[PDB]
């Protein structure tokens, strides 16, 4: 059915993104 | 006091025409873009298909007198006490008269008994404007079932039509003959979609109501020969089924509550949305 | 009638110091050797007040916190929460969900008002609470004489007109009329800025009773000697008591930034009420009864608010206030932090401020040649050639001949900045010897002092004699110093490279011309001489005596002069070199004398070499000083004597027609009006000082600097800035920063103001095209105050796009912070495209789901209705309520992903005001971090579970993300082709309509 959307997938994926870019920012502000 | 300046309007009127002509050239470009963008995004909307519909998954059971808060409160005496609710039913069914439905080029006379689904090809435009199944005021006995016996509309005893939301394409599946507790309903589970109402939900209930259901050829639900829906553009002046429930033995000067659920695999219920899969009305026939 | 009181305090004080002592004793009724009776003393001590300043009138309450909570901006937010708690009391007529929505919005708006107003009231509070904080005192108990009997009583039981004796070490208990004295020198450095110690005498000497000698002053310690003096003024009637009180009852004035803040909050509320009205009008025009026609007026006046431009402002500053905390420039209040980069004229005191107030070896005379010592605090300069015999002679002379000796714990401290008990000169000398020529510990104990002769009354000399340790000549050694004219009278032999000579009149006038050439230079000069003794006439064991001359007072052997002066702080001069290169005017204000000031001003660069004064041009042409025209003198020395006889326009003419200005012998009161004459030009003024003489002048300067250690306790208590290390080069770093925070701020505002165009136009066209709600308020709350938080913080660590110190200081009336072209950009242009991409985000969603753009006109009506569960789209689908409302909130949330998207393009084109962004680059790390967090946050908020439930934001289908792309793109393109045509066409149109 076109009446069912893999909501749980892009979520678990938008939070990976929210995990990746933030620690790259934890990487950038700590230049040693 | 800077509004007026020696031969110059407000803020440097002298270069007035510059600033403005820039704000006329810029915004009209800002507009000639955005509209390019929107006109693009309208070229991608499929002409006959909505791209996303998942958010209408469990359709819902509505009423004709879309009251203020699902409460029909009126005096069987006062003509105006009920004019609201009734004019609503009058207008609601204004589009439904057999003579409004005359020309046969876009209309088609279907079985007078609940039939199988009327697949008319595919949802595309290859075919021409598809025909709409008709609907005659009869199938609703008493409550708006012809001129005879219903001048008032509920004036005496209350009654109300329940309706299924239109959902494009929905092939409603009724529960199988192995009915997972579907209360009193007759063995016409093959070609219909039933409903049944209750005073309260799942505990002790102020049970006060004798119900009588009017349907096509006399069943309690939704015929299968009208679905699925194919859309306005494909199907204009299409008429979806209506179904009526009437409350006869009702306490007048008391208010009770009524829940009307609809059953099947293709239907769901939501705790946060009481109008998804079921239906609710309070009533009070005060006099 | 206390304004008449505050006007008798800006006036230079007056007195009655010049009487016969019999007349003193007749007007006050007291004995000059017996004082008065403790009956008459317990009579006057309760007649006016204990000899005590009133405590600071300011001991303020805390309910003035309300003002921050209010203003003009926080009101709109108070009518915001009020009228969402109202809408919700209205939402009680049924069973409603705002158990997690509109109740929570009034408290959210209640909290910005309250958390915002806790932050600013703590910012301006530091000015009230911590800018009047300078305390650490030892109460000194006075030596009073009463009914004959010397009795020491506490400082406060003292009264007016009784006898007091002081000695060396005692603080002056109040303001006295010296009736008797003996060798008494006192230190009035703190009250008048007088450098070296001034002697004191009963005799009436000057008239300006300040520089007179028959009067002492409160808070001045008596340096040496002992004296007797009658009490004239007690408590707050003192001179210094008039000065703290004039320091405390003046206005700080407003810092160059908060004025914009208020005039900013004005424009936001006036376009908010402008909109709230003409649309309040149109919503009662259409249909909405008085009930949701007012709820919208909340929906908008409240949505127009940059809810978190206030935290982006507050950190935009903290980070400037931090970078300045890195450059040894501390601010009590965060908004004096920009004051310096905008200053045009700096006022500075000489003593304790520019200088260390410590007499030092400047120049020396040996082998008819002049050698400049090293005159810095940290020994970064030029040491003379120290190999010839003249110096080794001249050196042991000064080093043996002194009463000066080091103190116990002076070993690790710099040899200069360490404490010395002894005269100023005997300090300066002792110092430059222990410095240039090794240690004087084993050098003053090597020689045995037989008899010495301290400073005399007649002539000028100090001498001593010692044995010969040398193995060549066992002859006795004799040494002495004295003034250059009275020693030249008693001297003849000369010394060169180890061999003697006599006085020829040729070199006697090259000496009379290197004494008036080193002494017109402001330095103080002393002649050093020695003589062997005829060891045949005086044997190796004869202990001479002091009744008679025991050795030749003539035919002596002169060695060399040695010059000294109160020298400047090491970092001073370069620091001044900087302030001028930046075009700052620099003016010198000192209570010191016009010759030591003139020397000190010529040597620090306030007065460039070769500028001539009204007096230097008049003595060079041997003409009366009245002849010269005052236009040809670029500089000018203005005695404070003409400075009491002057008006506003004359001064106005001095400051206008003279570049290098120096004021001398100007009372503390006179330093204030100086700051007030430099402020009748409209320029900015930064006042930097040492003692209490700069209290009123640091008080009414736009920003006052104190000295951290050499600073007294009342001109520190007014200064709006502190130089703890007393490093004066710290001011050089401060002009650079107040001029950088200025420019990086202009970027921080323009970031959040552009947002306020794709925040409002939703709530706008909504009532217009009567479409469903495109942008919720929960959403405007996370743009102003949620995600942009950290982007608009990172934008103020931005750097200098060019050479900051190259351009001149800004012009307050012209160069504005928020000007009408910054506006023309953020609201006029950039935010418009921001609206156009978010709106385009809006139409793509509702159209792809079923509602064509052309069909949503006149829809919001049936749309915002909770009981129309059958609403037909352009595909004929019947939508319940929570279903179609679900599609709004997921048209609220993507409009918010689209904004962060454009707030990328806008965070990168605001990062540079003039330069292309491939020229300034992305070297900023925090800003990188700011894009990654402002995006990870936003992606966390949509897809986080139960986000639709608490906040009513749902997760995004992916195809949505990329609807702000060419919009964030085109935006980057526009402002970049703008920041290149203004790089190629400076001359008008392109640069003039836009540049903010
Ligand atoms: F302290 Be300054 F020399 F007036
Ligand atoms: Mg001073």
């Amino acid at each position: 059915d076109p009446f069912y959307y893999d909501y749980e997938t892009v979520r678990n994926g938008g939070l990976i993104f929210a995990a990746l870019a933030f620690i790259v920012g934890l990487i950038i502000i700590l230049s040693k | 006091w800077n509004s007026e300046k020696k031969e110059f309007l407000g803020r440097t009127g002298g270069s007035w025409f510059k600033i403005l002509l820039f704000y006329v050239i810029f915004y009209g470009c800002l507009a000639g873009i955005f509209i390019g963008t929107i006109q693009v995004m309208l070229l991608t909307i499929s002409e006959f298909k909505p791209t996303y519909q998942d958010r209408v998954a469990p359709p819902g059971l509505t009423q004709i007198p879309q009251s203020q808060k699902t409460e029909i409160s009126f005096r069987p005496n006062d003509p105006q006490s009920y004019e609201s609710y009734v004019v609503s039913i009058v207008r609601f069914l204004e589009k439904y008269k057999d003579l409004a439905q005359k020309d046969d080029m876009i209309f088609e006379d279907c079985g007078n008994v609940p039939s199988e689904l009327k697949e008319r090809g595919e949802y595309n435009n290859e075919r021409g404007e598809r025909k709409v199944c008709r609907f005659r005021l009869e199938w609703l006995g008493n409550c708006s079932g012809l001129n005879d016996e219903t001048y008032g509309y509920k004036d005496g005893k209350p009654c109300v039509i329940i309706k299924l939301n239109r959902v494009l394409g929905f092939k409603p599946k009724p529960p199988k003959n192995e009915s997972l507790e579907t209360y009193p309903v007759m063995k016409y589970n093959p070609y219909v979609l039933p409903v049944h109402c209750t005073g309260k939900r799942d505990e002790d209930k102020e049970k006060v109501g004798t119900m009588e259901y009017f349907g096509l050829g006399g069943y309690p639900g939704f015929p299968l020969q009208y679905y699925p829906y194919y859309g306005k553009l494909l199907q204009p002046k299409y008429l979806q089924p209506l179904m009526a429930v009437q409350f006869t033995n009702l306490t007048m000067d008391t208010e009770i509550r009524i829940e009307c659920k609809a059953y099947g695999e293709n239907i769901g219920y939501s705790e946060k949305d009481r109008f998804q899969g079921r239906f609710d009305v309070k009533i009070e026939v005060k006099s | 009638k206390e304004r008449d009181m505050d006007e008798l305090k800006k006036e230079v004080s007056m007195d009655d110091h010049k009487l016969s002592l019999d007349e003193l004793h007749r007007k006050y009724g007291t004995d000059l050797s017996r004082g008065l009776t403790p009956a008459r003393a317990a009579e006057i001590l309760a007649r006016d007040g204990p000899n005590a300043l009133t405590p600071p009138p300011t001991t303020p309450e805390w309910v003035k916190f309300c003002r921050q909570l209010f203003g003009g901006f926080s009101m709109l937010l108070w009518i915001g929460a009020i009228l969402c708690f109202l809408a919700y009391g209205i939402q009680a007529a049924t069973e409603e969900e705002p158990q997690n929505d509109n109740l929570y919005l009034g408290v959210v708006l209640s909290a910005v008002v309250i958390i915002t107003g806790c932050f600013s009231y703590y910012q301006e509070a530091k000015s009230s609470k911590i800018m009047e904080s300078f305390k650490n005192m030892v109460p000194q108990q006075a030596l009073v004489i009463r009914n004959g009997e010397k009795m020491s009583i506490n400082a406060e039981e003292v009264v007016v007109g009784d006898l007091v004796e002081v000695k060396g070490g005692d603080r002056i208990p109040a303001d006295l009329r010296i009736i008797s004295a003996n060798g008494c020198k006192v230190d009035n450095s703190s009250l008048t800025g007088e450098s070296e110690p001034q002697t004191r005498s009963p005799d009436f000497t000057n008239e300006n009773p300040l520089e007179t000698r028959n009067i002492a002053f409160f808070s001045t310690n008596c340096v040496e000697g002992t004296a007797r003096g009658i009490v004239v003024y007690t408590g707050d009637r003192t001179v210094m008591g008039r000065i703290a009180t004039l320091a405390s009852g003046l206005e700080g004035g407003q810092t160059p930034i908060a004025a914009e803040i208020e005039h900013f909050i004005h424009i936001i509320t006036g376009v908010a009420v402008f909109l709230g009205v003409s649309f309040f009008i149109l919503s009662l025009i259409l249909e909405y009864t008085w009930l949701e026609a007012v709820i919208f007026l909340i929906g908008i006046i409240v949505a127009n608010v940059p809810e978190g431009l206030l935290a982006t402002v507050t950190v935009c500053l903290t980070l400037t206030a931090k970078r300045m905390a890195r450059k040894n420039c501390l601010v009590k209040n965060l908004e004096a932090v920009e004051t310096l980069g905008s200053t045009s004229t700096i006022c500075s005191d000489k003593t304790g401020t520019l200088t260390q107030n410590r007499m030092t070896v400047a120049h020396m005379w040996s082998d008819n040649q002049i050698h400049e010592a090293d005159t810095t605090e940290n020994q970064s300069g030029v040491s003379f050639d120290k190999t010839s015999a003249t110096w080794l002679a001249l050196s042991r002379i000064a080093g043996l001949c002194n009463r000066a000796v080091f103190q116990a714990n002076q070993e690790n401290l710099p040899i200069l900045k360490r404490a010395v008990a002894g005269d100023a000169s005997e300090s300066a000398l002792l110092k430059c010897i222990e410095l240039c020529c090794g240690s004087v510990k084993e050098m003053r104990e090597r020689y045995t002092k037989i008899v010495e002769i301290p400073f005399n009354s007649t002539n000028k000399y100090q001498l001593s004699i010692h044995k010969n340790p040398n193995t060549a000549e066992p002859r006795h050694l004799l040494v002495m110093k004295g003034a250059p004219e009275r020693i030249l009278d008693r001297c003849s032999s000369i010394l060169i490279h180890g061999k003697e000579q006599p006085l020829d009149e040729e070199l006697k006038d090259a000496f009379q011309n290197a004494y008036l050439e080193l002494g017109g230079l402001g330095e103080r000069v002393l002649g050093f001489c020695h003589l062997f003794l005829p060891d045949e006439q005086f044997p190796e064991g004869f202990q001479f005596d002091t009744d008679d001359v025991n050795f030749p007072l003539d035919n002596l052997c002169f060695v060399g002069l040695i010059s000294m002066i109160d020298p400047p702080r090491a970092a001073v001069p370069d620091a001044v070199g900087k302030c001028r290169s930046a075009g700052i005017k620099v003016i010198m204000v000192t209570g010191d004398h016009p010759i030591t000031a003139k020397a000190i001003a010529k040597g620090v660069g306030i007065i460039s070499e070769g500028n001539e004064t009204v007096e230097d041009i008049a003595a060079r042409l041997n003409i009366p000083v009245s002849q010269v025209n005052p236009r040809d003198a670029k500089a000018c020395v203005v005695h404070g004597s003409d400075l009491k006889d002057m008006t506003s326009e004359q001064l106005d003419d001095i400051l206008k027609y003279h570049t290098e200005i120096v004021f001398a012998r100007t009372s503390p009161q006179q330093k204030l009006i100086i700051v007030e004459g430099c402020q009748r030009q409209g320029a900015i003024v930064a006042v930097t000082g040492d003692g209490v003489n700069d209290s009123p002048a640091s008080k009414k300067a736009d920003i006052g600097v104190a000295m951290g250690i050499a600073g007294s306790d009342v001109s520190k208590q007014a200064a709006d800035m502190i130089l703890l290390d007393d490093n004066f080069a710290s001011i050089v770093t401060g002009v650079e920063e107040g001029r950088l925070i200025f420019d990086n701020l202009k970027k921080s505002i323009a970031y959040t103001l552009t947002s306020n165009i794709p925040e409002i136009t939703p709530f706008l066209i909504f009532i217009i095209a009567n479409i469903p709600l495109p942008l919720g308020t929960v959403t405007i709350l996370c743009i102003d105050l949620g995600t942009d938080m950290v982007p608009a913080i990172s934008l103020a660590y931005e750097q200098a796009e060019s050479d900051i110190m190259k351009r001149q200081p800004r012009n307050p009336k012209t160069d504005k912070l928020v000007n009408e072209q910054l506006i023309s950009m953020a609201y006029g242009q950039i935010g418009m495209i921001q609206a156009l991409g978010g709106f385009f985000t809006y139409f793509v969603i509702l159209a792809e789901n079923g509602f064509l753009p052309i069909h949503l006109l006149g829809l919001r009506v049936n749309w915002d209705d909770r009981w129309i569960n059958d609403v037909e789209d352009s595909y004929g689908q019947q939508w319940t309520y929570e279903q179609r409302k679900i599609v709004e909130f997921t048209c609220h949330t993507p409009f918010f992903v689209t904004i962060v998207v454009v707030q990328w393009a806008d965070l990168v084109i605001c990062k540079t005001r003039r330069n292309s962004v491939f020229q300034q680059g992305m070297k900023n790390k925090i800003l990188i971090f700011g894009l990654f967090e402002e995006t990870a946050l936003a992606a966390f908020l949509s897809y986080c579970p139960g986000m639709g439930v608490a906040l009513r934001m749902y997760p995004l289908k992916p195809t949505w993300w990329f609807c702000a792309f060419p919009y964030s793109l085109l935006i980057f393109v526009y402002d970049e082709v703008r920041k290149l045509i203004i790089r190629r066409r400076p001359g008008g149109w392109v640069e003039k309509e836009t540049y903010y």
